[PDB]
């Protein structure tokens, strides 16, 4: 089964996507 | 506001101008038709956008149109 | 947003390392008594016929949050009870949290402050961002050994704890 | 100019007067003189008496003024009537007549506004003045 | 289930805490001149 | 002898005066209540609101919520009224944000100063008049029964 360790490195992921999106939506806002 | 315009069609009946609640139409001297008169619209600032003078207008296909654009306090008929 | 003292501003990172330093005092503090047993029935687990559906966790065994985790949450939520007094209603003397739009920046202190010993801000400031390093450096330790984080403390600590 | 010392008609008061908006934002004016003491309604709903001589009422919109102007002049033949609007500031702009003649009759002076030489089947479709700053009217 | 304290954590946090600040912040934005 | 009357002697205004909004009984209660009270600073009149509602705000949460039948039901009850008096706090604040503009003006309510300090006066108030309530409730029997105990 998962771990937490890969919970925490998805939520890693999450995180760097959310970064990621953020700064796409203030390039999108101009 | 609103934008409304008069087009060279106009028979200068006056229906429209008297139509109008808010007085936003007015008739001026004009050389295009036999009545010697074209609507005008110096002060849509106080257009509603009731659309009665369009509804008064008896040329076929209406010589006045109303155009809806931005809202203002004016426009929106409130008392508040 | 910036104009208020919020996001990347001297303010912020003077906040967040007061908070970074009652964190370690917390921590350290909540080892010691963990490590000594001083939580009464820490393998308690609440039961939802008391407490209600908030105290479902839906683990394999017992499907109840223990008491010692509630008994850290309630501890948590007397001083976010504080802090939300004290953000809407501080002291005429306390710093503010949020500031007023023409308000004058404290200027940045670039690599180090002034060596000023003592109750001076220079000093809160670099205990403030050693004690926000040392969480990033505790919470990577934990992470990258399995160690629990009451137990790196303690070993870092060379178990004085416990 | 408008008087501000024209006394008003006599009301009992009424729920459909003028909101906070009127004090803050605009404030309409019409005076109008009756050959005698009598009844009229209001354009907020409820009946008034004017007073023989002037009279001068106070309204939230442009629209109710002219409604009143409307109702007085089919109901009572009365067409001097004057529509100003007040901002708070106090600064009266003249609303109606604008020119002292009604708008359905013709005065020199008056210029065309928003008139097209052109009839309506003549404007333009979309597509030219898309991405372009350019009318459709032409 | 592994890892059984992140819904009790996070659900009433994405539903009370995300939506709360969300709509104050965006309350703000459409509410300024 | 009417007792209906256009208000402020101003007939064309969107108001009456009636005997329910303009007698002298309701002036006084108006005037008496510390929302409109004279020589209040904003803070106190906050204070007392908050101590008002907050009081009142415990009552229906420990007698009607889901943890009522439980031996938690006052604490979970003071618990709700507290969450409600922090998200009531939360709308105070963006209201006072988006409201007002930053004036020299600070002892009317309607300034952004003053509506702070309303906004501070309200939660430590709240926060009091709750902890006031949970107090007499826990301490009084009558107040846990509502009443039954005479019974
Ligand atoms: C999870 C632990 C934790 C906690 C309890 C805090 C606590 C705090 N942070 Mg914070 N922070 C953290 C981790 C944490 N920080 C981390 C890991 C980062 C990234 C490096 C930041 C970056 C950060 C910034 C950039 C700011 C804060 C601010 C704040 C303060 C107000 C909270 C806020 O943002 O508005 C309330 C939040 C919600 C209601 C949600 C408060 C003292 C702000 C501050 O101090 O402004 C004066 C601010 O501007 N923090
Ligand atoms: C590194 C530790 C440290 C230092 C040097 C300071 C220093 C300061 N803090 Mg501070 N603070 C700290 C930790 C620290 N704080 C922590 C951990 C918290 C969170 C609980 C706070 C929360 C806090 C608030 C909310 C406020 C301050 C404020 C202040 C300033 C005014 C003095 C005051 O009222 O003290 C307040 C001090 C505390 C609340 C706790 C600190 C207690 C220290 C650590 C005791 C150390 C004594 C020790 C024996 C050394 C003695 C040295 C000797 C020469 C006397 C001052 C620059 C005020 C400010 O900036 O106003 C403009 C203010 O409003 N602090
Ligand atoms: C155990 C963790 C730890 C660590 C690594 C540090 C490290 C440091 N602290 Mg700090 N501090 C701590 C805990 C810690 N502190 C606690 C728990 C308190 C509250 C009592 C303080 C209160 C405090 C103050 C008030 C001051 C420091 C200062 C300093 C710096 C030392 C320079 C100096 O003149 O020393 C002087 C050290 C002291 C007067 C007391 C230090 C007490 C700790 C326990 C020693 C740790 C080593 C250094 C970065 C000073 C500084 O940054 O000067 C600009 C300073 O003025 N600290
Ligand atoms: C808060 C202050 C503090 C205190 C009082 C101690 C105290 C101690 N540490 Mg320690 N340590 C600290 C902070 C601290 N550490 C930090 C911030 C780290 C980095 C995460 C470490 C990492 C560390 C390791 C890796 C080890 C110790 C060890 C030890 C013990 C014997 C060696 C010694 O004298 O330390 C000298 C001081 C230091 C090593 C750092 C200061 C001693 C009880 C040793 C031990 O026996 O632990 C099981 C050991 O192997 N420490
Ligand atoms: C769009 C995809 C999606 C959806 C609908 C859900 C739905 C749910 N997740 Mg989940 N999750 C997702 C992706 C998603 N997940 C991903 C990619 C991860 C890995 C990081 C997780 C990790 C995760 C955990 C660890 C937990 C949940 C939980 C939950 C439940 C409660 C909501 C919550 O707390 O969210 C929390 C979710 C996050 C903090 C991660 C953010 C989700 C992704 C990354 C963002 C997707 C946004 C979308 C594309 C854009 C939307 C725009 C607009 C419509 C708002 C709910 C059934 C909780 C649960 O089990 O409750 C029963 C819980 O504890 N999720
Ligand atoms: C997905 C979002 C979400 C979540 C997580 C919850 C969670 C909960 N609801 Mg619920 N609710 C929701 C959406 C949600 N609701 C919606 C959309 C509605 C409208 C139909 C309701 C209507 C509703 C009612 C009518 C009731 C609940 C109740 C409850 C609680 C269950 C009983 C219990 O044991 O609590 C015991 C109660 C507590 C422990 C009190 C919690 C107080 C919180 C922690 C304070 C936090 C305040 C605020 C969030 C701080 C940030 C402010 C910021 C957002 C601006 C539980 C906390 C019941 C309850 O007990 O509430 C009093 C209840 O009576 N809910
Ligand atoms: C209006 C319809 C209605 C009513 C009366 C109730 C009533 C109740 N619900 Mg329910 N509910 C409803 C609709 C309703 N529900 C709907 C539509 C949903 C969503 C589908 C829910 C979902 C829901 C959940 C999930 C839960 C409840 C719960 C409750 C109980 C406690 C609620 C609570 O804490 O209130 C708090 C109330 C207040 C803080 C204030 C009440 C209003 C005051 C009394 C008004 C006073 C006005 C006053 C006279 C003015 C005087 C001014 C001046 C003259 C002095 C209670 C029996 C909880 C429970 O235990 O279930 C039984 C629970 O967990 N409800
Ligand atoms: C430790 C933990 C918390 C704490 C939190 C604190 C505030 C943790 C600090 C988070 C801080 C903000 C870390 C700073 C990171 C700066 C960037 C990532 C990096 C440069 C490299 C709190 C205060 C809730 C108390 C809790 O009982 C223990
Ligand atoms: C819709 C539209 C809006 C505008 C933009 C747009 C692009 C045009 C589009 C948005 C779109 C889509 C793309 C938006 C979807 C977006 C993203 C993916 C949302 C994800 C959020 C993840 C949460 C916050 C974090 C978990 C990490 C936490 C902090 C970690 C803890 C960590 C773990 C425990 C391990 C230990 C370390 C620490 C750090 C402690
Ligand atoms: C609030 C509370 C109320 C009353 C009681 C009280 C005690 C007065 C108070 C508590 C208070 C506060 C004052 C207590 C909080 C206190 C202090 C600030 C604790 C600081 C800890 C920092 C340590 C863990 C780490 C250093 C990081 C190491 C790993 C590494 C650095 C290295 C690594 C490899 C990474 C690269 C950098 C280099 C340098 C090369
Ligand atoms: C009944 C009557 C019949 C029918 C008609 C009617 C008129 C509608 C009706 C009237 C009805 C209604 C309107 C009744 C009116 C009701 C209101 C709800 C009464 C509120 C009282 C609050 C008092 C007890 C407390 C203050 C708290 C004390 C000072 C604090 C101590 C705290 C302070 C901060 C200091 C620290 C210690 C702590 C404990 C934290
Ligand atoms: S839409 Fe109404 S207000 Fe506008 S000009 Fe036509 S009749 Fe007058
Ligand atoms: S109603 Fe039509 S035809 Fe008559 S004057 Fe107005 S625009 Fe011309």
């Amino acid at each position: 089964m998962i771990s937490d360790t890969q919970i925490f490195i998805a939520l890693i992921l999450a995180l760097v996507s959310l970064v990621l999106a953020i700064r796409l939506g203030r390039a999108l806002y101009q | 506001s609103h934008s409304v315009k008069v087009y060279d069609t106009c028979i200068g009946c006056t229906q429209c101008v008297r139509a109008c609640p808010c007085d936003v139409l007015e008739m001026v001297s004009w050389d295009g038709c036999k009545a010697g008169q074209i609507a005008s619209a110096p002060r849509t600032e106080d257009c509603i956008g009731c659309k009665r003078c369009e509804t008064a207008c008896p040329t076929d296909f209406l010589s006045v149109r109303v155009y809806l654009g931005g809202e203002t306090t004016r426009s929106m008929g409130l008392a508040y | 947003f910036g104009g208020r003292g919020l996001g990347v501003t001297v303010n912020a990172e003077r906040w967040n390392g007061r908070h970074a330093m009652f964190g370690i005092f917390a921590m350290v503090m909540t080892s010691y008594m963990k490590g000594h047993g001083l939580i009464p029935d820490a393998d308690k687990i609440l039961d939802v016929a008391q407490w209600g559906s908030l105290a479902s966790v839906w683990d394999g065994a017992g499907n109840g949050i223990s008491n010692e985790r509630a008994i850290i949450l309630i501890a948590h939520v007397h001083v976010l009870v504080v802090s939300v007094i004290a953000a809407v209603a501080p002291f005429g003397f306390q710093d503010t949290l949020v500031k007023e739009k023409g308000y004058t920046p404290e200027a940045p202190a670039g690599l180090i402050p002034p060596f000023k010993t003592g109750l001076t801000p220079e000093a809160e400031l670099i205990n403030g961002r050693l004690a926000m390093l040392g969480i990033i450096s505790i919470v990577t330790a934990s992470v990258f050994t399995g160690t629990p984080v009451v137990d790196t403390i303690n070993l870092g600590m060379g178990k004085i704890l416990y | 100019t408008l008087n501000l010392q024209i006394p008003s008609p006599t009301f009992e008061g009424s729920t459909g007067g003028w909101l906070r908006a009127a004090e803050v934002e605009e404030k309409y004016a019409i005076t109008w003189t009756s050959p005698k003491e009598q009844v009229f309604e209001m354009p907020t709903g409820g009946a008034a008496i004017m007073r023989q001589g002037e009279n001068l009422l106070y309204l939230a919109r442009k629209e109710q003024c002219l409604a009143l102007a409307t109702q007085v002049k089919n109901s009572f033949k009365i067409t001097d009537y004057k529509v100003y609007r007040i901002f708070p500031s106090g600064e009266v702009q003249y609303l109606h007549p604008k020119d002292g003649v009604f708008p359905e009759k013709v005065n020199a002076g008056r210029v065309g506004v928003g008139n097209v030489s052109h009839s309506i089947g003549k404007n333009l479709n979309p597509a030219q003045i898309k991405f372009t700053s350019k009318s459709f009217n032409g | 289930m592994t890892a059984a304290y992140l819904p009790s954590i996070l659900v009433p946090i994405i539903g009370l805490i995300f939506p709360g600040l969300v709509m104050a912040f965006a309350f703000i934005y459409i509410e300024q001149d | 002898s009417q007792f209906i009357k256009p208000y402020n002697d101003d007939p064309f205004v969107g108001n009456l005066a009636t005997p329910v909004s303009t007698s002298s009984f309701t002036k006084s209660l108006l005037s008496n209540l510390p929302a409109y009270r004279a020589g209040l600073s904003p803070l106190l009149r906050g204070v007392e609101i908050g101590l008002t509602h907050g009081y009142f705000l415990v009552g229906p949460f420990y007698k009607l919520g889901p943890l009522r039948n439980s031996d938690v039901a006052l604490l979970s009850g003071f618990f709700s009224a507290l969450g409600l008096i922090i998200i009531l706090v939360a709308c105070l604040t963006i209201y006072g944000v988006v409201s007002f503009e930053e004036t020299e003006a600070k002892d009317q309510l309607q300034t952004a100063k003053g509506w702070r300090q309303f906004t501070s006066g309200w939660l430590v108030g709240s926060v009091g008049g709750a902890s006031f309530a949970y107090i007499l409730i826990s301490n009084i029997p009558f107040l846990q029964t509502a009443g039954m105990s005479m019974l």
